[PDB]
């Protein structure tokens, strides 16, 4: 008689039901173990150190405390650009403004804006979804080439005539909303701006063109970023604030660990080329029998 | 039977190519009432064709 | 493209036929603007629309 | 094998023709329900035993996978229900909205 | 049951029914293999559909009977499928070379290199798209082709099997150029791999102790250009009955993992005229 | 173009085969004196797995014969190596009676009695036109073995599509198969299964009928107006 | 159930390699929605080690330790350590049973002879059957390592879960 | 479907007397093109000393097998046979015949008096099934026992399988090696048995991993777990390009092998005159 | 519509005028003047 292993680990059964949390205490899990795995007969030891664990709670804070410094310097950022123009602030965005009217309560509006966007910062913001394409396999190419393209010689008449034809006036930005009256700090949103080509200044629009009018509530301000690391913090009357966001304080390692855009692998019902129109999901569900 | 009897004027792109085909004479810019009796040659535009 | 089948059913001018090629040297390099080779026996002369 | 041809000479409609008189209701004129779980024989419930329920509350016995490409191109309909022993109305249909 | 009829819908432009009488003793594919049918049956316009599947589309194909156009006599065609046995003739549709004692099967149409995508017909929306007759070595190799897609597809990022199959979909067949149109996977490939994985790992479990080493001792004696082509890619019992059994149910192995590519003969030529347009095929379809 | 040739059947297996829904098959048989029995489709089922009980004792009682005792020894000579023995031969057109009888047996052209426990399918049966097959399995969840035989009724005359979706519903017996290879090194289970069609008929002919020979009755699907076609013997995993 | 054993076997095939041990595991409706595991594709596993990065990077260090310098040309240094990052994380197995099920009597319907010191009757709504691959490269295993789940949609976002090695086995391991 | 063969060669009337006896005989020619001299006829066109037997195997099934008919002054008159017609071949073949067995032709290994000057008249044995998947077994082991044969047990291995049995029916099949040197279709198709076997055990522990990420059937983990007990059994023994060059050398010597693994039915008998030398049969094709 | 059109007049002439047309110091008004409409063509390569 030669009695597979396979009916040895069926006919062996689960030794205990266990179940598992996670850092946070937000996800628990169930976990087997069975008693015929491999895993008892390896002969295996257990050395739980305690400063091996405050190394691993500190890398835990640094793999958490990434997109919350990148936010504490962005406020620091915010606050050195009000300083070093000397709180002049200038106008980049297109709105019909007064005179007429009391700014005294619109800059304690924006500080008040500010602090409460302050206090609602989450993983699901501004700087994060507009360094995830920055992130991705092919943008350091196409963000090099386009810098090679945007710095193209005087065009001559021999290219102009007989060579090759050449070939973007609308942007896909993100942009954090706070409300600052009611106090619904809005987390992230797409908005697509361009320049509104009567003045040079910008307008912005949802994705049906919409012309998103938060801007002439006096109630609201938002946060702009753009995929070339653009700051545009905006209070109503159409000032802005303009800035880079910073990154010399952030490791390239814990950019990449914590958000970095994901490519895709192949699976059924997934074309082998790219860029295609794909059929329907798997979607393996409880309303048909399997077939 | 050789497969070259001047590699400056029989590979694509060499000197003669760039003076003398006319598509890349277009790229240069020249005056086309001129007449060049090398180009009938260098052709290779509709000598394919 | 015409109708070959009124060529084939309609009467012709027998004539004394020749040029300097052979036929079929002269169908497959196309001497003459539109040609048409049938090669064993169509029927399609036998249907008439 | 006769070819006919026909060509219509009016020029508007010249065929005027009218439903006279009726003899025969071939269908039951019935209030017996379409039974929904025939037309839809993949939807089956969540959770397995209110399933097992509501089929047992209604007449229909069990969920019946549907017929893939190769078949159905072979195949030219389903047919599932057949013949009951009782025909003594006609055939049936009444379905409904809500 | 043999001799069939196809109903049509429209008015008929002379056009079209020169296009359609040129197109006599060719092949075309009907799902149902009924008496009379309409338009709509005749073809592969209706079967077909973008980003759905190569492998599914040549998958209902395989189920088809075909049909040999002859004798139309307006708004309806007469179509006779072929007895097995009897010596038939084909008029073909795709540019694929052929030549005298090479047997035929069906394909679907795939994109060709000049690509001259003649419609054949313009209706309302129903064209006519044609299934191809291929000889064995294309079709075989493009079957296979098809799966290597396929087990080369698995656990992989799109940017490797990108550059891989920008040499795998060109495939020449005499001088003649290719390309195939839709590689994605389907379940029913999935379905192949699982068979194909499942006939290798049987081939390589049951493997003797002198084929395992049979490559070993003869690249060592001896010397050879295939020899060495294929050394690149890399006794104490006799008993030979049990080798006799052995090899028995490698063979069944073999036949079952070399019949995942193979699709049966559906043609053979007995004669063909030198413009490479018509043929006299003996075999049905 | 009925082709048919006559065979010698014995006193002995004239049983359940008078009947012209019948089928001859050609067993080659190990020991030199017949070295082939021409064995009913009906004797197959006695060493069946489809069987139920009472579908065994009635087969049993009817079969008993010292002919029908060598074939099943001979059946349990070499097991799961039927179909290197097995041949089929059509079926039956006209049996004329005997001791050593000849009868008539159709092979290709126009001129069929099955147990309901060997004929299945996985359709509605909605096809017009319909293909029968001999199906067989080897299974291995027996201790020793299991030949399981079957007749099969499919609207998919295409042979890879139709052992595609089968191995899709027999894949237990693969299971099985790779089970026996694993817990035997030493034997050799040569093939999973076997596929060889038996012609085409109409799904309109298709009955259930009454068998009864020797006052032992049987409930028969049968397929009256049949088309007969050998494609041979093709095996599956 | 017909998941884990096949990894739990893989695991025992490519130890020569790589020194994996595996966990197999099941998710109930808190982890995640009926919406989002109908249609989840794949999932990944990291071990992330005590007192350093990975296990997928090299034993000690790397040069991606960088500032990000504040551009786009080397706003990564270049694709090489996105590769690196692809090479991070492995593949792991997957099953999903979308019925309303009983765990332990699941596991009775198959051949699995449970025997539990306590009948802790689990009712969830779906199962998700995976398993990770936590390891080890020396023979002995720190209870400080950390695990990272990872669970990817066909639309491309996810949510990364993760837990230290501590509580996992603080008792199985000294139930050897 | 008639064919006339002539000869430029005389035939005296003890020629044609030789000849007669051989009024319906499978004989081979390459296509059916009507008047055919007798230099096509015959497989001794293929037959050569660097050639051998299973490239004159892969020869036969692309040819055509047709019968004689009719003999004449000096012209042969060919029935090519065709589906579903029964004819009366004579027995050709060394084997027996029984009722109702499958048969099969094969190349003529070793064997009467028909000749002609400087052109060997060969006709194709025609066999049983039976023997003919047989004697692809027991020559495939012949060409696998080849190249190690310095010892005496594997040399009695051969000389316990040079004689073939069955029914009152033993032959020493001839050995394809002559002094330590195979021919060379015997050595490709045994080369590329162990190649596959090689590429076999070699790839699928990388390919149930790349196919069981998807889901995981108990006949995959068994396959798995035959997989652990062979990868057992081999530890107590002792880039994209690189798997896509594996899997197309796999499917290539995987494609050059049906030759010798699909055997194709040519006829089925039916009522056998007795003293076995000629019976009735059903042509299959 | 301009990605169209310009896919047309890749001659050499037409993109000639298209640089001649806004290189000076005016506008078209003072550049341009209307004839009428054409209703014949020659059409050999100097057409009429």
């Amino acid at each position: 008689d030669e009695v597979a292993r396979t009916d040895e680990w069926k006919g062996a059964g689960v030794s205990r039901l266990r179940e598992v949390w996670d850092v946070q205490h937000r996800v628990r899990l169930r976990v087997l173990w069975y008693v015929n795995s491999f895993w008892r007969s390896r002969e295996l030891s257990y050395d739980d150190h305690e400063v091996e664990l405050y190394r691993a709670l500190d890398a835990y804070r640094a793999r958490i405390a990434v997109e919350y410094v990148l936010i504490r310097a962005v406020r620091d950022e915010i606050y050195a650009v009000l300083r070093r123009d000397g709180g002049a602030l200038p106008q980049r965005f297109a709105c019909h403004v007064s005179r007429n009217m009391s700014w005294r309560v619109v800059w304690e509006l924006c500080r008040h804006a500010l602090a409460l966007w302050m206090d609602w910062a989450d993983v699901r913001s501004c700087i994060i979804k507009a360094l995830t394409p920055r992130l991705s396999r092919g943008a350091a190419a196409a963000a090099q080439r386009a810098r090679r393209q945007r710095e193209r010689s005087a065009p001559k008449p021999q290219e102009l005539l007989f060579g090759p034809r050449n070939e973007p006036a609308e942007q896909t930005w993100y942009a954090d909303v706070v409300r600052c009256v009611r106090a619904q700090v809005d987390l992230g949103v797409e908005v697509r701006a361009a320049r509104c080509p009567r003045t040079g200044l910008w307008i912005v629009r949802d994705r049906r063109g919409r012309l998103r009018r938060w801007l002439s509530q006096p109630e609201v301000c938002v946060l702009y970023v753009t995929p070339d690391l653009d700051f545009y913090w905006v209070l109503p009357g159409g000032f802005a604030v303009s800035s880079r966001v910073t990154l010399h304080g952030l490791a390239q390692r814990a950019l990449r660990d914590r958000f970095q855009n994901f490519e895709a692998v192949l699976a059924r019902g997934m074309h082998v080329e790219a860029g295609r129109q794909e059929p329907e999901t798997p979607r393996v569900s409880g309303r048909r029998l399997p077939f | 039977f050789a497969a070259t009897h001047n590699p400056w004027a029989s590979q694509a792109g060499c000197l003669s190519d760039v003076l003398y085909n006319t598509r890349h004479r277009e790229r240069l810019g020249y005056n086309s009432k001129f007449y060049s009796p090398c180009a009938q040659y260098f052709n290779t535009e509709e000598i394919i064709a | 493209m015409e109708n070959w089948s009124a060529l084939e059913l309609l009467p012709k001018v027998g004539i004394p036929t020749d040029f300097l090629t052979h036929v079929k040297t002269s169908a497959g390099e196309e001497m003459f603007e539109a040609l048409r080779i049938y090669y064993g026996d169509d029927p399609e002369r036998y249907n008439i629309h | 094998t006769q070819n006919i041809n026909t060509v219509d000479m009016g020029l508007g409609y010249t065929s005027n023709t009218c439903v006279a008189y009726v003899n025969r209701v071939r269908t039951d004129m019935g209030v017996r329900v379409q039974d929904l779980f025939r037309v839809f024989p993949m939807n089956v419930y969540r959770h397995d035993e209110v399933d097992r329920w509501i089929r047992h509350a209604a007449g229909v016995e069990r969920p019946q996978l549907l017929d893939t490409e190769t078949i159905s191109m072979l195949t030219f309909g389903s047919m599932s229900e057949r013949n009951a022993a009782a025909t003594v109305h006609g055939q049936k249909a009444a379905c409904e909205l809500i | 049951e043999a001799n069939i009829f196809c109903t049509f819908d429209h008015k008929l432009s002379i056009a079209d029914v020169g296009k359609l009488t040129k197109l006599v003793a060719a092949v075309v594919p009907i799902p149902q293999r009924l008496h009379l049918i309409k338009h709509y049956q005749l073809g592969l316009h209706q079967f077909v559909d973008h980003t759905r599947g190569y492998v599914r589309l040549r998958g209902l194909l395989r189920n088809m009977t075909l049909t040999l156009m002859r004798r139309v006599e307006g708004n309806q065609i007469l179509l006779h499928v072929p007895t097995h046995g009897l010596l038939y003739t084909v008029l073909n549709t795709g540019p694929v070379t052929w030549e005298k004692g090479d047997a035929l099967c069906v394909l679907p149409p795939l994109f060709h290199g000049p690509l001259a995508r003649e419609n054949l017909l313009t209706l309302g929306q129903w064209e006519l798209v044609l299934p191809w007759i291929v000889p064995m070595p294309l079709a075989l190799e493009i079957n296979q082709r098809l799966l290597i897609m396929g087990l080369f597809s698995l656990d992989r990022s799109y940017e490797e099997v990108k550059a891989a199959v920008q040499q795998l979909q060109t495939i020449t067949f005499r001088d003649a150029t290719f390309t195939i149109p839709d590689p994605v996977i389907d379940q029913h490939l999935l379905i192949d791999m699982k068979t194909a994985c499942l006939s290798m790992s049987m081939v390589a479990n049951l493997a003797s102790e002198l084929t395992m080493t049979y490559v070993r001792k003869l690249a060592l004696e001896d010397s050879s250009m295939l020899l060495v082509k294929c050394q690149e890619l890399l006794p104490q019992h006799v008993s030979p009955d049990d080798e006799i059994a052995r090899l028995s149910a490698l063979f069944v192995m073999l036949r079952q993992l070399d019949d995942l590519i193979r699709e049966q003969v559906v043609f053979t030529v007995c004669d063909v005229s030198p413009d490479n347009k018509s043929a006299t095929c003996i075999f049905k379809g | 173009q009925a082709l048919t040739a006559r065979f010698f059947v014995p006193e002995g297996l004239v049983e359940f085969e008078a009947q012209p829904g019948a089928l001859l098959i050609r067993m080659e048989t190990g020991c030199d004196s017949p070295r082939h029995l021409y064995i009913s489709l009906y004797l197959l089922g006695i060493r069946a797995s489809n069987v139920s009980a009472s579908t065994r004792c009635l087969l049993e009682s009817v079969y008993t014969a010292s002919a029908a005792r060598a074939a099943l020894q001979w059946l349990d000579l070499g097991p799961h190596l039927l179909h290197r023995r097995l041949e089929t031969l059509g079926c039956v057109k006209t049996v004329s009676l005997g001791i050593t009888s000849l009868l008539t047996c159709v092979m290709r052209g126009y001129l069929l009695m099955i147990p309901k426990d060997m004929y299945l399918t996985w359709e509605e049966t909605r096809g017009r036109l319909q293909y029968v097959y001999l199906i067989i399995v080897y299974d291995y969840d027996g201790p020793e073995t299991r030949p399981g035989i079957y007749v099969l009724t499919s609207s998919i005359a295409h042979w890879q599509t139709l052992v595609d979706v089968a191995r899709g519903k027999f894949a237990r017996e693969r299971c099985s198969f790779v089970n026996r290879r694993i817990t035997r090194p030493r034997q050799i289970p040569l093939c999973t299964g076997v596929i060889q069609k038996l012609g085409w008929c109409l799904a309109d002919d298709i009955h259930t009928s009454f068998l009864v020979h020797k006052e032992l009755k049987l409930s028969v699907v049968r397929l009256d107006n049949f088309s007969v076609e050998l494609g041979d013997f093709r095996e599956f995993v | 159930m017909e998941t884990h054993l096949y990894s739990d076997l893989a695991f025992e095939a490519r130890f020569a390699d790589d020194e994996q041990l595996p966990l197999h595991l099941v998710l109930d409706q808190e982890v995640l929605s009926n919406e989002e595991a109908e249609t989840l594709r794949y999932v990944y596993y990291r071990n992330v080690d005590s007192a350093g990065r990975s296990t997928g990077r090299a034993p000690g260090g790397d040069e991606d330790d960088a500032p990000a310098s504040d551009d786009a040309e080397d706003a990564v240094g270049g694709d090489r350590a996105f590769d690196r990052e692809r090479r991070t994380w492995q593949r792991a197995c997957f099953r999903v049973l979308p019925r309303p099920l009983e765990l332990l009597d699941y596991l009775r319907q198959s051949g699995l002879t449970v025997t539990l010191e306590k009948e802790q009757r689990v009712r969830m709504f779906y199962a998700v059957f995976t398993t990770l691959g936590l390891r080890c490269p020396d023979n002995r295993l720190s209870g400080a390592q950390t695990l990272h789940l990872r669970l990817v949609w066909p639309d491309g976002s996810y949510r990364d879960w993760e837990f230290l090695a501590r509580d996992l086995l603080r008792e199985e391991m000294e139930a050897n």
